[PDB]
């Protein structure tokens, strides 16, 4: 009876819990995240936390380059993270080399989400407590946001954030787009795009952010690749002589 | 090679079948039995490969013992000879086929007729009035194509058979001891003791 | 293409005596008209009062050997320290060998 | 539930504990060493009159030099008999000599641990211990006549004199005091049938107990009821004399 | 509490505990007192064999590796069975591939591995036994003490079953002494022997009953039962 | 795949699988066994909950493993059928390497260590049948009767019953089963057979089959009217007193 | 590890039942009735609909009634699903016999193998039996006009007239009542309808509700034919009987 | 490691319920609604497309998925088990059938198909049945236009109209009303579209609508000319803008 | 309800995996151990409990070798940490065997990471009792890490774990403030002993022996080796001195 709470089989309500507290581990770690399009680039900003000292700050990361062209930001625990960074590279590899193209960013996002739809089902598997966001520029779709979760659940994004201030983040944003009437950030510039992205993310948590405070990922045709503290640095003090 | 023959008269199958059992420069048995009793009213008469040959014979009989044990029921000749068909065409694509030809004579008490099936090594099988494997079918074909009528009584498939005999040892280079016979009709199956010189 | 035999040339003898036995053999190892060695032992110790010889492929003599060694010492282990018989070794011998009937280790062996 | 191979508190493990209190539960064997030769007799106990008790094969032929009793759930050993034949006979062929006792107990009762649901060391394919225990007699040139008492945990002993079963006990504690090492054949065989008598339920009889040796000369064989009878009337009188 | 976590090997206590490990070394001190000591130049096994009845045999507790290799039980027989068997083959792999007798450190490692895989799957238990290993190498005489955990140590001296600690007392004691009983096989053995009854209590250590071994500079592993012991007494 | 430890001991030295496989034997339809000076005779009731059946088709109770030898049960009739199976596959196969066929012995040995085997495998349950085995060796003509169990205990009878209410026909049987003088006659054993059924079956025209066994591979199934003769004659042994 | 979850589908009870079958019979018991009749000139089989609604398209409707061979067909009480899985092995092994013969499967056969397949989920493998329990109609030159009936555990037994899934109890009694070993189909017909139409837990039997089988040897060829009613059909043959 | 969940999680109760069957169609009931209904020259499925934020883009989500060019499918319950069913389904379609028929399956044949791996997920060690209800729509040669639901135990049946999800009962009741055996294509659209509006709660338009049919064959669809024999796909997915043209004269 | 932490895959309703938790537990009972990177690599040290005068003193090894480059250490249950150190000598193997150049720290770490983490992922193995301080130099440099039972890692500039990992963690946060400019390997080896020394405090019932090893592009030739004799005990004493 009481252990339709310990593997992935139906409740009387027809519900999971096993799913349920996967998704509750992926707060675990406190930090939000949040991703918006440009013209023609991607921007994933997450927050970056060092409590420990002793710690080596450059090795503390919670965004991967999946392939040269697609970038991907986990909400989670840092095992299951690279579990699922891990597996996504392997796919993105094998895609490239069965077909002779590279994988799409909702391709990968589908196959991620295909893959969490099993450990839903099959007993022997937990999920993983894991909300993935897949970024880039795709060749055919142009600037793309796909997340998955550990339901299976997978979905494009005009824009979206994810972490315990999600809801805040989102508002903020929805917001942003009712008023702009377009689905993007009308800028031709990525540097801009990941000013906007600062900006928003600063409004909706009402905290200010030194260049340790964050992590920065974009997405641009043919490459995706992360700021450096400097780069960062340099996008913080152009939002200072503004406001 | 084995001489393996079998007509089909009116009323029954007949089988003879070569006593003769000779390895390399040397005559072995001069009485071999080269038949295997399958169920009360169907026989298995078998000429190939020297190992092959009693193996898959006793392997037949061993499956339609089985079967009539189970189903406490006798399978018909022709039920019999499909099985012995699909058997040996598994057999002719596996890594060690079995080299045997073989006849299958049965009464079929449901219908009252005798049958008469022929089958090679390959799992190739058909019907016939008379039949024979290897050289044995190059002399006693034309003997039967002349002599023999449907109507016949077993007397007198005995009688063309012995015909038939007599041409193999007068034209054959091999002395194959004279002959097994064999009549399976409506009461089973029993052995013609006196063809030495009937 | 691949020979996995050779001929190490090579002779070897057994006398038994009454309450004595000889194992003899030359000490020269070849392969076609050259010399390996002038001196490569070919008879062994193999405890138990057991000397051994496997006489022709020498690779082969030498796994042999090494193996029969090797099942002295498990009898020992899996029979409290039993001596092995010299019947009884001879018989391990055939087994060891017949165990690669369908792949031969090319030798003459005497024990 | 819990595993199958699993330790107890006290370190001991459960499934052979509880294998202990079955064989606890079955007829008695009596196996006694002498410089003569070895003796194993047992109680046949047919559940019914109507049961043919020859047919009660609970002594049986392992090889020429060594047989066996056994206790508990008899069906059990049926493969163990079927394994200790295998090893000695196989041992015959490559060896070409006799399997010593000693080694042949080992072998059986190294297929006794051989159980689990997938135990980490080599293939355990058995889901649960056996349920019967084994006296193993024999003879050897090396270490003489021998009896071995072989358990479902893999442990064996070798006794001058031991008893399996339901009373085994109180057997236990007559074989203490009657054994000692000058006993001659003749007086091992009175000495099982008696104490037999004592621990069992029947009377006992030429049919419902059976007798059996292992000599060098002669080999292993089971006493017919026409010798074992005999055997009775003699300590029937040997008894009664004082 | 324990109750709910002692199931199986795969499980921890809130504690971080493995109950059927420690279930396991239960086993080991309800077992027969065994003794094994060094110095450098012998390594020795004193072993207190117990008996069933009186009309039992005593039931043997040091088994034969290699030559130069050898190891006393307590617990378990049939786990010791096992895990000699694999080190006899270790000890065996070493000579055929390598032409290399095996180090009494290496077979330690190797024990210890064994063991670990064990106590980290389902469907399987941890070794119910615990095993005093001694051999003579290219480093010398050595003693190491193996527990079904895993752990694997190497020792001047150490006793493992019921009582164990007073031997163990004793050897912490005399360890300046037996450490330097060179040349000298008899008196390392004297020395075990004296370690070996400071842990008896219900009977003396008699013929049929003591168990030793000796390896070591020029002397192969081999075991003293009965009238060989008997000097010794 | 599925390999749990289904029959495993309990505290108190039980195999509770196999113990319970014994209360399916309980359960089923009885079944008896009796061996004559030159013939065996096998008997089983028909249970009567439902009847509106076609016998003709309906699986009868006694089965023939090799033209000499049969076998009865009582228990899981599906369970019983595996175990016929293998026995007639072994009847085969033993024919075909000794070229003899099975002693009556041979074969329960068989059967038997099939059901052992159920008692000790991963993943499986035991058979919830016991079995009775009878016929006549090869060229033997002593008669030849015995029993399987769940467990994989087998042994042979004069005379066993097995099933429901086989407690009752024991007891019938242990007190009219003489070993000095079995029924010398086909007749007078087939008579004790349908007596001790009797006992239990209380008005069987239709709920009592009899087969006889002879030696030489002689086994007959009677018919209704056949049975129904020793009905009569045997009610009447009662009422002249 | 995994055991905890185990639920043990395949063991005994202290009292020697089998659980899983003993609760897969249950299930059944709630299922739409059907009812095998067999007469001296063929075999009836009559099964209703569990559950109907307007919307059912009953032209393309399936799901008591199957064919397994030309000369063997089905009545399904339970699972619906469960049972595809065993007509399909059931038509295979039809097929197989066919082939390797050159003669149609005797339909005992046939039903001891699917009752094989049965009792294998009941002794080994851990998992669920189905929940399906068939009545067999068929013809074989051995036995003529057949009728079976396996259940969940996987034993098998011949009727001269069965009920399977809800309500037997009660059409058992009507069929026993009613029954002679001389009735014709057109009789058997009638009395499998009448029996429905007496048990159904439904107001009144409409035709879109039932579906209708048999299997006769039709006087007109010398060959054995198999029927199974249209909805027309079954109309029809409704208000003959006197049920409109 | 290795699946060692060899045994049913699905069992049968003393009452004879399957439990997790029963579980996964209250799942079922949870999910949001989805119909069908069949017309004369024509098949139609619709569902909704639930938002569950308006960041997401809705389209990028498909509830109604191409199985062959003549085979539609739709669902309600947990939607990623549907889409690895539809994944599976378009597979079996291939593997089953074309490559071995040369021609794509008969509705029926893909359905039972689907049905199979649905009835195993009920059975096989170590899963949990499917928390779907799917509707399939199609057409072939033989047996023209039709409509099935598939549930979890992998049971289906024919309709000539239904509904599946949150509001099922109710929808079915309307259906009963307004459907005949003498409907235009058209017709039924309509009252797919009179039916879904019952269900939605807020916005009702064609972004939120996803609505499919089996109809005539699109030579415009198919993307190649020259063989006679191929006319085009029957199944067309409606666009944002051909729902709203609709929705004005409602 | 209850029992989430009995199985080892299994979320509590707090998103948590108490299995690892409880290793965890295992890891803080077990002797302390730490790691200090430097200038131009690292310097491993562990403290050795003397059960008992009997244990052979410089004997029973702790620190590990993996390929030639890396060295690692732990705490908690040793023979779970040698089950550790065996997988990733199989790994380094791997990597060089098809990639020639010796494994990057970072990408062994990773290696380490998720086979930790596959421990995590059934209820059929039992997490590791471990944490484990590892590292070495490589093409880019020196690179220190420390692995959870969670599989959970991280590069470290100073590392600690066991009984006394506050005190060693407190003492390390000193050192990365007042040497912003960067440690030497020499004066690591001395601190490393000063740090044991220092945590040996929070267990000081039993004596204990002290064990270095330290691994420097320029003091060994960016190989991994055991700090011995002489440079052993100058940092004994350099430690020694600084209790007083």
């Amino acid at each position: 009876a009481g252990y339709d709470r310990h593997i992935t089989i139906f409740s009387p309500e027809g519900r999971l819990y096993q799913v349920e507290y996967a998704f509750k581990a992926t707060n675990q770690t406190n930090i939000n995240s949040l991703a918006v399009r440009g013209k023609d680039c991607t921007v994933v900003i997450s927050q970056k936390k060092v409590p420990d000292k002793l710690l080596d700050p450059t090795t503390v990361s919670y965004i991967f380059c999946i392939s040269r062209t697609i970038g991907m930001v986990v909400n989670g625990p840092i095992p299951d993270a690279r579990n699922a960074a891990l597996r996504a590279k392997a796919e993105a590899a094998e895609f490239r080399y069965k077909y002779g193209y590279d994988m799409p960013c909702d391709v990968l996002a589908k196959r991620m989400a295909n893959l969490s739809q099993i450990y839903t089902q099959r007993a022997y598997m937990r999920p993983l407590g894991v909300i993935l966001t897949f970024v880039s520029v795709d060749e055919e779709l142009g600037p793309s946001i796909y997340k998955t979760d550990p339901a299976g659940y997978y979905v494009g994004y005009k824009a979206t954030a994810t972490g315990p201030k999600q809801q805040e983040i989102t508002t903020n944003l929805e917001n942003h787009f009712k008023k702009s009437k377009i689905d993007h950030i009308n800028e031709e510039s990525w540097e801009k795009v990941v000013e906007f992205a600062i900006t928003h993310m600063i409004d909706a948590l009402g905290t200010e952010f030194s260049k340790n405070d964050l992590e920065v990922g974009v997405a641009t045709k043919d490459k995706f690749f992360t700021l450096s503290a400097e780069n960062i640095e340099e996008r913080l003090v152009a939002i200072a002589e503004q406001d | 090679m084995d001489i393996i023959l079998g007509i089909r008269v009116q009323d029954s199958v007949i089988l003879a079948s070569s006593k003769a059992v000779t390895r390399g420069i040397s005559v072995l048995k001069d009485s071999d039995d080269k038949t295997r009793q399958l169920s009360p009213h169907t026989l298995m008469s078998f000429a190939g490969e020297a190992g092959d040959t009693v193996q898959f014979a006793e392997y037949i009989q061993a499956n339609i013992q089985l079967y009539s044990i189970r189903e406490d029921y006798e399978l018909s000749p022709q039920a019999v000879s499909s099985f012995v068909r699909q058997e040996l065409a598994k057999s002719i694509r596996s890594r060690r086929p079995y080299q045997v030809n073989v006849l299958i004579g049965g009464y079929d008490k449901k219908k009252n007729k005798p049958e008469l099936y022929q089958i090679d090594y390959l799992g190739t099988k058909v019907e016939l009035p008379y039949g024979a494997h290897g050289y044995s079918g190059f002399y006693t074909f034309s003997l039967l194509d002349h002599h023999y009528r449907p109507d016949m009584t077993t007397e007198e498939g005995l009688d063309l058979l012995k015909l038939c005999v007599q041409e193999l040892e007068k034209r054959m280079p091999m002395d194959f001891k004279g002959v097994i016979v064999k009549i399976v009709d409506k009461d089973g199956i029993r052995q013609v003791d006196d063809f030495q010189a009937q | 293409q691949f020979n996995p035999y050779g001929d190490n040339g090579g002779t070897i003898l057994g006398i038994a005596g009454e309450d004595f036995a000889v194992l003899a053999g030359d000490t020269r190892n070849i392969t076609d008209y050259s010399i390996n060695s002038r001196y490569e032992p070919k008879v062994f110790d193999c405890g138990d009062n057991i000397v051994m010889s496997a006489n022709g492929f020498a690779a082969d003599g030498d796994a042999l050997v090494k193996r029969f060694k090797n099942s002295v010492k498990w009898y020992h282990f899996d029979h409290n320290d039993k001596k092995l018989s010299i019947n009884s070794a001879a018989r391990n011998i055939q087994h060891l060998l017949y165990g690669k009937r369908f792949f031969p280790y090319y030798v003459h062996t005497i024990i | 539930d819990r595993g199958v191979s699993t330790f107890s508190p006290e370190g001991r493990l459960f499934q052979v504990e509880y294998s202990l209190e079955a064989i606890k539960l079955g007829s008695t064997a009596i196996g006694i060493a002498t410089k003569e030769g070895v003796v194993l007799g047992v109680e046949k106990r047919a559940t019914s009159p109507l049961l043919e008790s020859d047919s009660i094969e609970k002594i049986v032929e392992i090889d020429r030099h060594i047989g066996c009793a056994m206790s508990g759930l008899t069906a059990d050993a049926r493969s163990m008999i079927e394994h200790a034949r295998t090893a000695a006979v196989t041992h015959n062929l490559y060896y070409d000599e006799d399997i010593n006792v000693e080694s042949l107990t080992q072998s059986v009762c190294d297929l006794a641990l051989r159980f689990g649901e997938g135990a980490s060391g080599e293939e355990r394919l058995m889901s649960r211990p056996f349920g019967v225990a084994l006296l193993i007699a024999g003879h050897d040139a090396d270490d003489g006549y021998q009896l071995f008492h072989a358990e479902p945990s893999g442990t064996f002993y070798r006794y001058n004199a031991k008893a399996i079963g339901s009373g085994s006990e109180g057997a236990q504690a007559e074989l203490l005091n009657e054994w000692h090492s000058s006993l001659t054949l003749k007086e091992a065989e009175l000495l099982v049938l008696k104490i037999l008598k004592q621990v069992m339920e029947e009377k006992l009889d030429e049919n419902n107990a059976q007798l059996s040796c292992i000599t060098k000369q002669d080999g292993f064989k089971i006493y017919d009821n026409e010798k074992t009878a005999e055997l009775i009337k003699e300590l029937k009188e040997k008894e009664a004399a004082e | 509490f324990r109750n709910n976590y002692d199931g199986d090997t795969v499980t921890f206590s809130p504690t971080g505990r493995l109950f059927q490990v420690e279930y396991a070394l239960e086993a080991i001190k309800q077992g027969s007192v065994t003794v094994g000591l060094r110095s450098n130049t012998h390594a020795v096994l004193v072993a207190l064999k117990r008996n069933a009845d009186e009309l039992s045999s005593y039931q043997k507790k040091i088994i034969k590796c290699d030559e130069h290799m050898g190891l006393s039980l307590a617990g378990l027989a049939p786990d010791a069975r096992v895990l000699s068997n694999y080190l006899r083959q270790q000890c065996n792999y070493s000579s055929l591939v390598f032409n290399r007798k095996l180090a009494v450190e290496r077979a330690g490692h190797l024990l210890c591995d064994k063991a670990q895989k064990n106590t980290q799957s389902y469907g399987g238990r941890p070794y119910g036994v615990g095993l005093l290993i001694i051999g003579y190498d290219k480093s010398g005489a050595h003693l190491l003490e193996f527990q079904p955990s895993g752990n694997v140590t190497e020792l001047y001296g150490t006793a493992i079953g019921a009582r164990s600690q007073g031997a163990k007392t004793y050897l912490e004691r005399t360890l300046d002494t037996f450490i330097k009983i060179d040349g000298n096989p008899d008196e390392l053995i004297k020395a075990g022997v004296e370690a070996i009854s400071q842990s008896l209590r219900d009977e003396s250590l008699t013929v049929d009953n003591l168990s030793i071994a000796i390896v070591g500079k020029d002397t192969p592993f081999t075991i003293y039962d009965g009238e060989a012991v008997a000097k010794y007494i | 795949g599925y390999d749990r430890a289904l029959s495993i001991f309990s505290p108190d030295g039980h195999i509770f699988q196999v113990e319970y496989a014994l209360e399916a034997v309980k359960r089923g339809t009885c079944a008896v066994g009796v061996k004559g000076k030159n013939c065996v005779v096998l008997g089983c009731e028909r249970r009567s909950t439902l009847k509106l059946q076609d016998t003709r088709i309906t699986p009868s109770k006694v089965s023939k493993i090799d033209s000499h030898v049969v076998l009865s049960f009582s228990g899981l009739n599906a369970d019983s059928r595996i175990l016929i199976e293998k026995a007639r596959v072994e009847a085969q196969s033993h024919r075909l390497t000794l070229e003899d066929p099975v002693t009556v012995e041979y074969l329960t040995r068989y059967v038997a260590g099939v059901q052992q085997r159920y008692t000790q495998s991963g993943g499986v349950r035991p058979f919830g049948v016991s079995t009775l085995i009878a016929g006549f060796d090869p060229r033997d003509d002593e008669p030849k009767l015995y029993q399987t169990e769940p467990s994989g205990i087998y042994s042979s009878w004069s005379a066993q019953t097995i099933g429901r209410n086989s407690k009752t026909v024991r007891e019938f049987l242990e007190k009219n089963y003489d070993r000095k003088e079995p029924p010398a006659t086909v007749e007078e054993c087939v008579k004790l057979t349908v007596r001790s059924l009797l006992e239990v079956v209380q008005t069987g025209a239709k709920n009592i089959e009899i087969t006889v066994v002879k030696p030489d591979s002689d086994i007959v199934a009677l018919s209704s009217e056949e049975i129904n003769q020793y009905v009569t004659q045997i009610e009447q042994e009662k009422q002249e007193q | 590890g995994s055991r905890r979850y185990d639920s043990r589908t395949t063991i005994f009870s202290p009292e020697g039942r089998l659980y899983q079958v003993e609760y897969a019979l249950e299930s059944i018991s709630h299922a739409g009735t059907a009812i095998g009749i067999m007469a001296s000139d063929g075999i009836v089989l009559a099964a209703e609909r569990k559950v109907t609604s307007t919307l059912l398209e009953q032209d393309t409707s399936t799901e008591k009634l199957y064919k397994l061979n030309d000369k063997i067909a089905v009545a399904v009480a339970g699972l619906t699903a469960d049972a595809e899985i065993l007509i399909n092995t059931a038509r295979i092994h039809a097929q197989n016999y066919l082939k390797t013969y050159n003669e149609d499967i005797p339909v005992e056969i046939l039903v001891r193998r699917l009752s094989d397949i049965k009792q294998g989920y009941t002794q080994h493998g851990g998992l669920r039996p189905f929940g399906v329990s068939f009545i067999y109609a068929g013809y074989d030159d051995r036995y003529g006009y057949q009728l079976y009936t396996s259940n969940p555990s996987g034993n098998y037994t011949g009727w001269k007239a069965i009920s399977v899934g809800a309500n037997t109890s009660a059409a058992q009694t009507l069929l026993q009542m009613d029954y002679k070993d001389d009735m014709k189909v057109d009789d058997a017909i009638e009395l499998a309808l009448k029996t429905l139409s007496k048990t159904t837990d439904s107001s009144a039997l409409t035709y879109d509700r039932l579906e209708f089988a048999t299997i006769r040897k039709g006087a007109n060829d010398g060959e054995v034919y198999q029927k199974i009613f249209k909805p027309q059909e079954i109309k029809d043959i409704l208000v003959k009987t006197g049920i409109t | 490691m290795t699946d060692r969940y060899s045994f049913s999680l699905t069992t049968f109760s003393p009452s004879g319920k399957l439990g997790q069957i029963d579980y996964a169609l209250t799942a079922v009931k949870q999910g949001v609604t989805s119909l069908g209904i069949k017309a004369t020259n024509g098949v139609v499925i619709a569902t909704e497309k639930k938002s569950s934020s308006p960041l997401a883009m809705s389209e990028t989500l498909s509830k109604v998925s191409l199985l062959t060019p003549d085979i539609g499918a739709v669902y309600s319950g947990m939607g990623p088990d549907y889409r690895v069913l539809v994944d599976k389904s378009r597979k079996v379609a291939h593997t089953s059938y074309k490559r071995i028929y040369g021609e794509y399956p008969p509705t029926k044949l893909l359905v039972s198909e689907v049905a199979k791996i649905m009835q195993e997920a009920t059975q096989s060690g170590g899963v949990r049945p499917f928390g779907v209800s799917l509707l399939i729509a199609g057409h072939d040669e033989f047996n023209g236009f039709s409509l099935y639901q598939v549930d979890p135990s992998g049971s289906y049946f024919p309709w000539k109209a239904t509904a599946i999800g949150k509001g099922s009962v109710a929808a079915k009741t309307f259906l009963e009303k307004r459907w005949n055996d003498e409907l235009e294509l058209e017709d039924a659209i309509h009252i797919a579209l009179l039916t879904l509006k019952e269900s939605v709660e807020g916005e009702f338009n064609g972004d939120t609508i996803e609505l499919a049919i089996i109809g005539d064959e699109n030579p415009d669809l198919l993307g190649y000319t020259g063989i006679p024999t191929d006319k085009g796909p029957r199944f067309r997915k409606l666009t944002s803008q051909e729902i709203n043209d609709r929705l004005e004269a409602l | 309800g209850t029992g989430y932490d009995l199985s080892n895959s299994v979320f509590s309703p707090d998103g948590r995996n108490f299995q690892v938790e409880y290793a965890v537990k295992a890891v803080e009972n077990g002797t302390t151990s730490i790691g200090i990177k430097c200038n131009d690599g690292v310097v491993f040290a562990v403290e050795k409990l003397i059960t008992s005068k009997l244990l052979v003193p410089q004997k029973n090894v702790k620190i590990q070798v993996v390929d030639r480059h890396i060295g690692c250490v732990y705490s908690g249950l040793i023979p779970d940490g040698r089950h550790l150190v065996n997988r990733g000598r199989e790994e380094a193997a791997s990597f060089k065997k098809l990639y020639k150049t010796p494994i990057p720290i970072p990408a062994f770490a990773d290696r380490l990471g998720q086979y930790v983490q596959a421990h995590t992922l059934y209820n059929s193995v039992r997490p590791f009792g471990v944490s484990t301080i590892f590292g070495g130099v490589d093409k880019n440099g020196a690179h220190l890490y420390m692995l959870e039972p969670s599989g959970s890692y991280w590069g470290y500039k100073g590392a600690a774990t066991g009984k006394g990992r506050q005190s060693a963690k407190a003492e390390l946060e000193k050192l990365v403030d007042h040497h912003p400019e960067g440690l030497s390997a020499r004066e690591a080896v001395k601190q490393a002993a000063k740090i044991i020394y220092l945590a040996h405090e929070d267990n000081k019932e039993k004596d204990f022996e002290l064990e270095i090893s330290w691994c420097s592009l320029s003091e060994t030739n960016g190989l991994h080796k055991f700090v011995k004799g002489d440079l052993l005990q100058e940092a004994i004493d350099f430690a020694q001195k600084e209790i007083n």
